């Protein structure tokens, strides 16, 4: 119920070095 | 992982390492779907052709790791297995159809900035994301090339889902619905693929709807590591979603 | 193998 939300990223509203690549692919 | 790159600290708080007690060595990757349940590929625990049939009291689950060899003190957490569950219709005899399995820990693990569970898909999520072209992310502590050897820290690679037709024309093995392949075309330029040692690891996709991460596939099998024309086949988690639920409900 | 030793308590 709180999965998929990483403590060191989603939780602190921070992205990682490439996660954007996935979003840009879901065209 | 072949043609990957070091992961960022805490980039996969759900990654799990299947550790072989004696002799101490990496067995397979895995994923934490609950504070007590870990998902993994079914051929990591059972595979007669190679005389592999690991018993629960033969392994250890190391969760929260970034390093492959070093016992990352004060961070990782090693847990013991209580019961192994393999899909009753797992084809280790032919094409590894339904290559999935669970592992209930003896004591629940405590989350943290390094240990956090991943979300399992629903019919809707799976529907809109599992599409050829849509990239996913694979990570593991496996070989760096088909034949350096192992990596120092967890490897990662974003790969694009490939079309059913293409997958089937890339092999001689019977490709079922319980699986899908992912990878870059020879022309596309980019490479990357899982490899021996990466089995069991999680193939995830971050949902653009609620920004939560989801495990769509489980690293299953392949023919060579990162060969052009060759792709990687991952267990289609959602299609096996019912068996998973049943195994956790009953237990 | 080349793996660091894991504390006994877990074995
Ligand atoms: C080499 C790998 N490459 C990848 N892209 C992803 C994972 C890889 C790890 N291999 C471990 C799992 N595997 C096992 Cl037990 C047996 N035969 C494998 N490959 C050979 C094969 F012809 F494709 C195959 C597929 C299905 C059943 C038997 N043999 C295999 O793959």
């Amino acid at each position: 119920a709180d999965c998929g939300l990483r403590p060191l990223f989603e939780k602190k509203s921070l992205e990682d070095k490439t996660e954007r690549e996935l979003l840009e692919s879901y065209i | 992982i072949v043609e990957g790159s070091d992961a960022e600290i805490g980039m996969s708080p759900w990654q799990v390492m299947l550790f072989r007690k004696s002799p101490q060595e990496l067995l397979c990757g895995a994923s934490l779907i609950s504070d007590r349940w870990v998902l993994t590929a079914a051929h990591c625990l059972l595979y007669p052709p190679w005389d592999k049939n690991f018993t629960e009291n033969d392994l250890l689950v190391r969760i929260g790791k970034h390093s492959r060899t070093r016992y990352e003190r004060n961070i990782e957490k090693i847990s013991m297995l209580e019961k192994i569950y393999i899909h009753p219709r797992y084809n280790w005899r032919e094409n590894l159809d339904r290559d999935i399995a669970l592992m209930k820990l003896k004591k629940p693990v405590a989350f943290s900035d390094y240990i956090h569970p991943v979300c399992l898909p629903d019919r809707e999520t799976a529907a809109s994301l599992l599409q050829a072209g849509y990239k996913g992310r694979v990570t593991g502590w496996g070989n760096l090339k088909e034949t350096k050897g192992q990596p120092s820290v967890l490897q990662v690679v974003n790969l694009p889902i490939v079309e059913r037709p293409v997958c089937k024309d890339s092999t001689r093995i019977r490709i079922t619905d319980n699986m899908f392949c992912a990878g870059y075309k020879p022309d596309e330029g980019k490479r990357g693929d899982a490899c021996e040692g990466d089995s069991g690891g999680p193939f995830v996709m971050k949902s653009p709807f609620n920004n939560r991460w989801y495990q769509m596939g489980i690293v299953s099998w392949g023919e060579g590591c990162d060969r052009d024309g060759k792709y990687g086949f991952y267990t289609h988690v959602f299609r096996l979603k019912k068996w998973i639920q049943k195994v956790i409900d009953q237990f | 193998g080349d793996f660091e030793e894991i504390p006994e308590e877990y074995l």
